[PDB]
């Protein structure tokens, strides 16, 4: 039912920029939160950013703080990623997932998230000189 | 209705000062031209008629667009059909009007204006479309496909419009809760207990009443899906009718940032110029 | 920081198993919002509880979770070999942004 | 059926008409109103309280609390002016962002009397005399008190009542001037000289400030109306 | 059950009226009349409790 | 007799003032009750009177040489004023009026100019690039009010957001020109004229009575128009005081007591 594919992954040098994309389909996008997710080769997942049903509220983790940037255009269902100042240490495969976040009892909003409940297989971004 | 005449007026030599006052007290100096210099007597026929409320808010004002799409559905992201939540904050012409005021109290017009064109000119084929416009009031089922059970519109209102025609039209009457708008409003939707478990169940966003203040509008093309794409945008107008208001405030000054009073980019409107230059 | 868990548990086929994730006051401990995925080696993520103790529809009965001060626990019965995978705690900080477990590897035996 | 014959403007959309149309809602039930303190039937009443103006609009002073505020002094020449401004409303960057300026740029023509309103916020124990003075267009703007007295003029003595009030009458020859930047039709220039100066005792501040208010006359009135600059949306 | 009234003639060739009807039961539907009238600023301007004639002193 | 003289009783308190400028009523309206024909709840409404309309006293604020203004905001600023507030707690309802008076004196020799404004459903600006995102506890000072700032400048605490506010004097802290402020109920303190400013508040609302513990309905704001200013010194500072009566006051649905966190 529900679906997401991202793209935009690929070989890239360091200290260059690359951006992503992910798509989604079957539900509401323009009324849910959305987030990015990084695991590195072996390794555990990572949070990396997350957007809130309004633009206004926009979270990034520490170790991308300041270089990476989350937008969301909801006339195409289209959620973008956009990187900067890539480092060696930022190889990793991308998901892309699906908070079950807003809907709360009425009167509240900017809730916090949730936790994800549907993820997308992801794409590979490897940086290397 | 017109405004009051010139009185004539001659020298004076008295103990009486009008243009002496004091603006501590609160109050606005009354004076006319006769009180400061001569002047001669005339009739007076300007009127004050184009500047009432109903004359200034007499006027069509687009407040949204809404686009939909028509083409054989696939699995991946389309806009066969569309939903957008009743407001005027997405412009700012018609927001910076009504925001002269605190509360308000009015009837509502809406008006619709639809345009369609191909996207690939491989064939060129199509026929006449034939839109559809529900109305779906808060706490009732949101349809979820652009052809499920929800669009047979059992009780809720709904408008087909037939390409080429005249736009539609419709009226509403005065449906809030209390007994006028509010623009603004300084609260809360709830308050945090001592009691309370975590924070999460007194958490709410300053100066937010209600979640749905009025429901949304969903759109869709009935006619099936031709061999080529076509798109359409749908635009909304609005004019109040029968027109109140209370108690003036200020106007806006910088740009708007989000449907709440805040403020982030330019905050210096004014230009510079000389303090003794003409 | 990521929250603690430990970094394998083991059991035989038939008993029950217990992993636990700990945080602060600003994390489990602070909110109720504290969720677990599972996950097969080449295969994206699955949730199996969420708001610390329902599960989604689909999931055995055989997974339950529980939380305690700032520790949460997740427990599985009637363990099976195809239970063996890889799980991860996650919850909502104060900061407004989520944070990861470690992750924990389960070995039927 | 009556035969028919449909004129030129048919199935057209102007959006300042005026006719009928259905409703959406029948038998709705409507909420009765109240009365709520401080309602409003006209756009000129808003026009008719006084505000304040930003007179200094400096380089360092705009766009700060210090443009409200004009220095005086018992040590400043007393042959130049204080402060000058042009008579134009709706289009000077002093008087545009007043509340009858706001007020005016919704409007492309207005015609009436205007009132300018001074305070002084000195010590108890200053004092001084002032000569303030309009001149209509069409000679050189005023530059020296021996010129501006020969306009219309109003000498303010400072005493126990701090504020003094000028009227600007309506002289014109058009009927309705406009609210943009024309030669055609112009209103006038403002001027301000010191008449004698400010006088202070020992062991008092020898600076201080003043305050200066517009609003119109009850013989105001805008008739064209029209959209505004002063909000923008971005793409 | 037409409504007429009398229309403020502006230019003249070399009292004129104009009909109106409501066409339906619900109130919303009608037109504007725009038969407005004007009140006194008084409210706004001054709200004193002991209000003073202009020629008298403020204080 | 003159009107720079007055006196103000109210309950068992007395106000009494030797260089008054006058008295002003907001929009003309004098505070009454709620009518027969524009009721809403049915249930029978309490109205102490005498032991909720009377005078109290907020702290008083020391006015620096540098300071860029205050605010408050009712009937939040009476939340802990005895009766008054048990009987904001304990019912549901509430609705009343108020009586503010302003209170600031100096020598001869001393210059300067407050601003005293009236706002009803003064809306305040946030600090952070999150709208709307204000928490209530700092929404809700108390009798402490707030400050003014000279600048905005951006948040960008790392360890939490810290929900605040971040009003500028010169927008008057929610986006408008302070020189159109005086559409507002106002008076100004003119130390070479005046010593106190006296407002008069009725009850404005969309509603014929609402809940007192989530919506604020009136704001009171001191800005001063001209800095002060003593003979070559730079060290004076003189202070301020705030007082407030409650006018026609009644509390309708009762139940167990709240208890808001802060
Ligand atoms: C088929 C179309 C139906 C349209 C239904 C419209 C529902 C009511 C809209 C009222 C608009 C009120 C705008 C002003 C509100 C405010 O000032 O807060």
């Amino acid at each position: 039912e529900v679906q997401l594919v991202e793209s935009g992954g690929g070989l890239v040098q360091p200290g260059r920029s690359l951006r992503l994309s992910c798509e989604a389909s079957g539900f509401n996008f323009d009324d849910y939160a959305m987030h990015w997710v990084r695991q590195a080769p072996g390794k555990g997942l990572e949070w990396v950013s997350g957007i809130s049903w309004s633009s206004s509220s926009r979270d990034y983790a520490d170790s991308v703080k300041g270089r990476f940037t989350i937008s969301r255009d909801n006339a195409k269902n289209s959620l973008y990623l956009h990187m900067n100042s890539l480092r060696e240490e930022d190889t990793a495969l991308y998901y892309c997932a699906k908070d079950m976040s807003y809907y709360g009892s009425g009167g509240v909003l900017h809730y916090y998230y949730y936790g994800m409940d549907v993820w997308g297989q992801g794409t590979t971004v490897t940086v290397s000189s | 209705d017109s405004l009051p005449d010139t009185k004539a007026s001659g020298p004076a030599h008295s103990k009486e000062v009008p243009a002496l006052t004091a603006v501590e007290t609160g109050a606005t100096n009354p004076l006319a031209p006769s009180d400061t210099v001569q002047t001669r007597h005339v009739v007076q026929r300007r009127s004050r008629s184009e500047s009432t409320i109903e004359s200034f808010f007499a006027r069509g004002a687009c407040v949204a667009i809404i686009e939909v799409d028509n083409e054989q559905p696939t699995t991946r992201a389309q806009k066969l059909f569309a939903m957008w939540r009743i407001t005027y904050k997405d412009t700012v012409q018609l927001r910076r009007k009504l925001e002269f005021f605190t509360y308000s109290r009015f009837d509502m017009e809406f008006t619709f204006v639809v345009t369609a064109n191909f996207t690939n000119a491989n064939n060129g084929h199509a026929l006449n479309q034939v839109y559809q416009i529900m109305y779906i009031p808060p706490g009732a089922p949101t349809p979820k496909s652009w052809d499920d059970y929800t669009w047979q519109t059992s009780s809720n209102p709904s408008i087909f419009y037939t390409y080429g025609a005249a736009p539609a039209r419709i009226s509403v009457p005065y449906v809030g809760l209390a007994n006028a708008y509010s623009h603004f409003y300084d609260g809360f939707a709830k308050v945090p207990l001592k009691t309370d478990a975590n924070d999460q169940i007194g958490d709410s966003l300053y100066s937010a009443m209600t979640v749905d203040d009025f429901g949304v509008l969903a759109v869709r093309v009935v006619n099936d899906h031709n061999p080529t794409k076509v798109t359409s945008k749908v635009r909304i107008y609005m004019k109040p009718k029968h027109v109140r208001v209370w108690c003036p405030r200020p106007p806006r000054a910088v740009p708007y940032y989000g449907p709440g009073v805040d403020y982030r980019n330019n905050l210096d409107p004014l230009s510079e110029k000389g303090l003794t230059t003409y | 920081s990521a929250l603690t868990q430990p970094a394998s548990v083991s059991g035989s086929p038939g008993q029950s198993i217990t992993i636990s994730c700990t945080g602060t006051s600003s994390d489990v401990g602070g909110y109720d919002y504290v969720s677990w995925y599972q996950q097969h080696p080449g295969k994206a993520p699955k949730v199996m509880i969420y708001d610390v103790s329902n599960r989604p529809s689909g999931v055995s009965n055989r997974f339950s979770g529980s939380k305690s001060g700032n520790t949460a626990s997740l427990t599985i019965s009637g363990l099976q070999a195809e239970d063996e995978a890889e799980y991860y705690c996650t919850s909502y900080t104060r900061s407004s942004t989520l944070v990861f477990g470690t992750g924990t590897k389960v070995t039927v035996l | 059926g009556l035969p028919v014959l449909n004129t030129p403007g048919s199935n057209q959309y102007l959006t300042s008409d005026n006719h009928q149309s259905p409703c959406a809602i029948p038998e709705f039930d409507v909420t009765p109103p109240i009365d709520i303190p401080g309602e409003v039937k006209n756009m000129m009443e808003l026009a008719e309280i006084d505000t304040m103006i930003p007179l200094n609009l400096e380089s360092t002073k705009r766009n700060t609390m210090d443009m409200y505020r004009v220095t005086l002094s018992d040590s400043a020449d007393l042959s130049q002016p204080i402060l000058c401004l042009s008579l134009s409303p709706a289009f000077d960057p002093r008087l545009s962002h007043t509340m009858l300026g706001e007020v005016l740029n919704y409007y492309t023509h207005w015609a009436g009397s205007l009132k300018f309103t001074f305070l002084f916020c000195g010590s108890m124990m200053a004092t001084g005399k002032i000569l303030v003075a309009y001149a209509p267009p069409g000679a050189q703007p005023p530059t020296s008190r021996k010129e501006a007295m020969l306009g219309t003029h109003v000498i303010w003595d400072l005493g126990l009542q701090s504020s003094c009030t000028m009227v600007v009458p309506w002289i014109s020859n058009v009927t309705y001037r406009q609210t943009t930047q024309d030669s055609f039709t112009e209103g006038g220039y403002i001027s301000m000289f010191y008449q004698t100066r400010i006088v202070v005792p020992l062991s008092t501040p020898k600076s201080m400030s003043m305050l200066g208010f517009v609003s119109a006359c009850n013989d105001f009135s805008v008739r064209l109306l029209r959209d505004t600059t002063h909000i923008s949306q971005s793409a | 059950g037409a409504q007429v009234s009398s229309q403020k003639v502006g230019a003249h060739e070399n009292t004129i009226n104009y009909t109106t009807i409501n066409y339906y039961k619900d109130s919303a539907s009608n037109a504007a009349s725009k038969q407005d009238y004007s009140q006194d600023p008084s409210k706004f301007t001054e709200p004193l409790k002991d209000v003073l004639i202009k020629t008298a002193p403020a204080l | 007799y003159s009107d720079r003289v007055l006196q103000l009783t109210l309950g068992n308190s007395t106000i009494t003032t030797q260089e008054a400028a006058n008295s002003v009523v907001a929009y003309g309206r004098w505070p009454e009750f709620i009518r027969d024909d524009e009721a809403n709840p049915v249930d029978q409404p309490t109205e102490p009177d005498v032991a909720t309309c009377r005078f109290y006293t907020l702290d008083t604020v020391m006015w620096g040489k540098e300071s860029k203004g205050w605010w408050w905001k009712l009937p939040d600023a009476l939340r802990d004023m005895g009766l008054f507030g048990q009987n904001m707690y304990y019912h549901y309802l509430g609705r009343s009026g108020y009586t503010v008076h302003v209170q600031c004196n100096a020598s001869k020799f001393h210059q300067g100019a407050l601003g005293v404004f009236a706002i009803p459903e003064y809306c305040l600006a946030g600090d952070s690039d999150k709208q709307r995102y204000t928490s209530y506890a700092n929404a809700n000072p108390g009798e402490r009010g707030g400050k003014f700032y000279s600048q905005f400048n951006k948040d960008n605490a790392v360890t939490s957001p810290k929900r605040e506010f971040c009003p500028v004097d010169y927008l008057l802290g929610c986006g408008v020109l302070l020189g159109n402020a005086f559409v507002y109920p106002h008076q100004i303190i003119n130390l070479r004229t005046n010593n106190s400013a006296t407002i008069v508040l009725p009850y404005v609302n969309a509603l014929a009575i609402d809940s007192m513990v989530k919506h604020n309905n009136w704001g009171i704001a001191i800005l001063p128009l001209s800095p002060l200013d003593f003979a070559q010194d730079s060290s004076v500072e003189i202070p301020i005081t705030v007082t407030i009566a409650p006018m026609c006051s009644e509390f309708n649905g009762l139940r167990n007591v709240t208890a808001p966190k802060f």
